[PDB]
This record gives structure tokens, sequence and C-alpha cells, in this order.
């Protein structure tokens, strides 16, 4: 696998560079291409033979190569260009194909968001197959990290939490989801549930009582 | 505008064959040499193979022995066959069109020109000017960079790409979604704007795909990654965001899970209290 930061960063307007490290019998051989993968997208190609730009590419992307390495530089950051970057390279072989391991770009300069949150309580669908699952879902916060903490009558609770890690939506910034996995008699047993959602030193909270749901 | 379609099984079992299909439009398949990219899950992307227009297939040499690509030109049907699959053959399967080339050719350094024989079997480069010659000359002071057959060029990259197709290796069983509507308590919400969603409860394998009132309510809404539980299926939400107030507006979530054929639309409805 041809060698590729596995992240890097630059502020929106700014450029950045990522490199593609291998051997002169890939990289050195010298027909480099490069491709970009935005989640929930099919992969685009960028550019092809080092330098050659493929079709409805603009110019600020630019590849080059120095030897047995190749850099693919990207001016005028925007929002958009945040994704996963590969290298590629035959070897010994055009039916050799072998690509790096992967750069995930980041873009800085955006601003500071807290989380929306909504904790939904349980369906009667689910409560009457003796199920009782609360969700939390968190929306619109950057950057993407958060804490989770769940309460039963104002009591931590630690069993039975499952936590996604952070992702984009298409508005740009990141939302994340929580889910408390409880039988029906539990849920039933308790005054209150709580959600609460800590990022950036701040917390939110939110509350639902079974006995009025 | 080329479109490139995987099609096969979501779901395969630890040591059984893989079998996957490309169906292509926009263009015609002999025309193209069409290939497979795997990426596995937080992965780098993986060359699996590729067949060109004349019918000859190539391969990934560390995994060739496993691979078997095939092509049907009349039905525009490209085939990846994958043997004796692992728990490591779990990716989102890539078909596309690829440019393949050896070429040796030149790039003579700028303090040399073109020659050809003498000191030099085919064309090659000679020093300075060569004297005014046209045949390689490799007597001092003059040197001379035979093409030789070592200064190959392999040229290679991925034009079109498809959209991939996820297979998940695993002795688990294929599992439908149960569909739950998520609706706050009633008065335990900030509106005016009203949240409500669906929870996507124990599936297998990935993916579900969610939509909203059979896609006419694409604003607003938000489709959250899927969670795997500790029972070993999966779980996901879909949530929409509303000005609310209503009626007459309905809400229907739209829960496809290709792997189980198997649709679900579920009502979802403001509580009411």
């Amino acid at each position: 696998v041809l060698n590729q930061p596995s992240s890097v960063s630059g502020s929106l307007g700014q450029r950045v560079s990522i490199t593609c490290s291998g051997s002169s019998s890939n990289v050195g051989n010298g027909y480099v291409s490069w491709y970009q993968l935005i989640p929930g997208s099919a992969p685009r190609t960028l550019i092809y033979g080092d330098t050659s730009r493929a079709s409805g590419v603009p110019d600020r992307f630019s590849g080059s190569r120095s030897g047995n390495t190749a850099t693919l530089t990207i001016s005028s950051l925007q929002a958009e260009d945040e994704a996963d970057y590969f290298c590629a390279s035959a070897e010994d072989s055009s039916s050799n194909a072998v690509f790096g391991s992967g750069t995930t770009l980041t873009v800085l300069g955006q601003p500071k968001s807290p989380p929306s949150v909504t904790l939904f309580p349980p369906s009667t669908e689910e409560l009457n197959g003796n199920k009782a699952t609360l969700v939390c879902l968190i929306s619109d916060f950057y950057p993407g990290s958060v804490t989770v903490v769940w309460k039963a009558d104002g009591s931590t609770i630690t069993r039975n939490v499952e936590t996604t890690r952070a992702s984009k939506q298409s508005n740009s910034k990141y939302a994340a989801s929580s889910y408390l996995s409880l039988t029906s008699s539990d849920w039933k047993s308790k005054g209150s549930y709580s959600c609460e959602v800590t990022h950036e030193g701040s917390t939110v909270t939110k509350t639902v009582k079974p006995s009025e749901c | 505008q080329v479109q490139l379609r995987e099609s096969g099984p979501s779901l395969v079992k630890p040591s059984q064959t893989l079998s996957l299909t490309c169906t292509a439009s926009g263009f015609s398949l002999s025309d193209k040499a069409v290939g497979w990219v795997r990426q596995a899950p937080g992965k780098a992307l993986e060359w699996l193979g590729s067949i060109d227009t004349g019918g000859t297939a190539g391969y990934n040499p560390g995994l060739k022995t496993r691979l078997s690509i095939t092509k049907d030109n009349s039905k525009s049907q490209v085939s990846l066959t994958v043997s004796s699959v692992a728990t490591e053959d779990s990716a989102t399967y890539y078909c596309v069109t690829v440019y393949q080339k050896t070429t040796q050719k030149k790039n003579c350094p700028d303090d040399y020109t073109e020659c050809y024989g003498g000191a030099c079997d085919g064309t090659g480069c000679c020093s300075g000017s060569c004297g005014g010659a046209s045949a390689c000359r490799d007597w001092w002071p003059y040197r001379s960079i035979c093409s030789s057959d070592n200064t190959y060029t392999y040229e290679f990259h991925v034009d079109a790409w498809g959209q991939g197709l996820l297979v998940t290796v695993s002795s688990a069983s294929t599992t439908a979604p149960k569909v739950y509507p998520l609706s706050s308590c009633c008065g335990d919400k900030s509106s005016s704007t009203v949240t409500l969603g669906c929870l996507v409860s124990s599936y297998m394998p990935e993916p579900v795909t969610v939509t909203w009132n059979s896609g006419a309510l694409k604003s607003g809404v938000h489709t959250f990654p899927a969670v795997l539980q500790s029972s070993g299926l999966y779980s996901l939400s879909s949530m929409v965001t509303v000005p609310g107030s209503t009626s007459g507006q309905t809400f229907t979530c739209n829960v496809a899970h290709p792997a189980s054929s198997t649709k679900v639309d579920k009502a979802v409805e403001p509580k009411s209290c």
C-alpha cells in the first residue's frame, strides 16, 4: 500500500497538500492517479498520469510528482472538499493497481455550534413486545465530538447504552445518536429518564417522564 | 453519463462463493475494460481485477487465485466471483471502467536527442546532438540510453465508478427490521416545529434506506448512521422536522431492506393526548 498521511487539515480558502510515497516500481514508474470519496456518494476520479485532470475537475485540484512521491494540492478549500483522498499507481503491470492508505481531509475555520437534542420515548408498539428503547438524537453541532450520559430519576446509568460516533449531515455540521435499551417493565419503574449531552464543556439535557407517555 | 449498477447478495456465509454482476448503461461494454474495486469498512481501496474488450482478464496478484471475472458483451454484463470468502472480504464492491496501457515511451533528457539504431535496438536517446547523426552512439564522449525493454510505463486509472454494493460476510442470518414510530411525549417538545421519526430496529445486514412520504419530503430529514447492538443486530433512526401545526400533513417513513426483500411504510402520528 502506498503511504499517505491518515489525516490532514487546512482552513477555508487556503491550500493543502496530500502526499503519496511509494517506490520506483509504482510511483516512480510515473503514472499516478488520484480519487475523491465523499460519504454517501460514488468515488470521483480527479487526476490521472500524475498531472492530467479528469473531465469536470477544476484547476484548484492539481497533481505533481517528484521521484517516488506524488502530491495532490487543493487550493481554495471549501467544506465540500472534506472527504477521503486516495492515490493509485500500477506496478510491474497495468493490471496490478496499488492504492494508497487513504487521507481523511478536514476543512477547519468552521464556526462552533451547540447540539440540538431530541429524546424519544418508546413507542406503544415496542412496549407491546415488552421492549423499551429510548432514542436520543443529537444534531447540528461543531466540532463533531459529544459525550452522552443517561440518567434515571437523576441517577447515572452505565448499562445498556449504545452511542454512534458523529458523522456529517448534508448541512455540513454533525449528527449523532444514542440508545438506551430497556425492558417495558424497567421503563415504567422510573419517574424520569434523561439524555445528557456534553459538547465543548457545555451540557444540554432532555428528560422524558413515563407517567406522561 | 455512464451508469454502472452492481447487483448480488448483500449477505454471504463464510467459505461460500461471492458472485456479483455489473450491468452497464450509457455505453457498449465492448469498448471498455470493466473492473472491480472494493473497500472494506474504514480501510483503503483495494484493486480486484478487470477484463478488457478482448476478453482477457487481469487480477490483483495477491488475490487472483480466488478471483474470476467474466464478460458478456451482448447482455452488457461483467461478473465478479470470489471463492472461499472470509470476514475480511466484507466490503463495498465497486464496478468500474478502467484505462490500461503499457507504453515504452520516451523522456529524453533536455541535453539529449532522438536516435535510432546502431548502439541500440530500436529507438533511444543520444548525447548532445549525436554529431548530427541519427544512429545511437556509445563511444566517448557520446552516451546512449536505449529503450531496451525495462523502461516500460504501466499506465492505470479509473474513470467511471459505480455506487457500490455493500457485501457482508457473516454466519448470521438475514433479519428484517422492526420499524417503530418516534414521537415526543405530549408536552415534551420545543415547538413550533415538530420533530418525529422512525426507529429501524434489529436488522441484518446493512444497509437500510429511509425516505419520508415517498420522497415528497426531503427537507428537514436526517437519517442517522446505524449502531451495532450487543445482540449482533443493527439499529438506526431517521428523523424529520416540520413547521408543525397540522393538518392536513400526514407522515410516513418508507423503510427498505433489500437484503430481506422487505419494505415497511410506517405511519407516524403525533400522539394526541
